[PDB]
């Protein structure tokens, strides 16, 4: 919190998980693939869509 | 008469090979080795049969 109230400088703080080197949060990890032609851009528009 | 691959261009985001070589029609029988000259140090174009 005390680090919110800071200039253009996102400054977070957080406690590391149990097993540093392991499967973190119950979250997900998704990966959007370029699967053809489509350049950076197209993927970006794609990414941004979703 | 034997291909040579200079280096790598890029095809829709997939690095690919690049090769210099003779159009088929100028490499098919021994009498074509008659077409290639080669610039000397005097700039005079000299031909193999030489």
């Amino acid at each position: 919190r005390a680090f919110s109230q800071i200039k253009d400088a996102m400054v977070f703080a957080f406690n590391l998980p149990a097993i540093v080197e392991l499967g973190t949060a119950t979250g997900f990890d998704f990966e959007l693939i370029d699967q053809a032609g489509l350049g950076h851009e197209k993927l970006t528009q794609a990414r941004n869509q979703l | 008469w034997g291909g040579s691959y200079v280096n790598d261009f890029i095809d829709r985001g997939r690095v690919k090979k690049v090769y210099v070589m003779s159009e088929a029609k100028y490499r098919m029988l021994p009498d074509d080795i008659g077409d290639w000259y080669v610039r000397a140090a005097d700039g005079q174009m000299v031909p193999f049969s030489a």
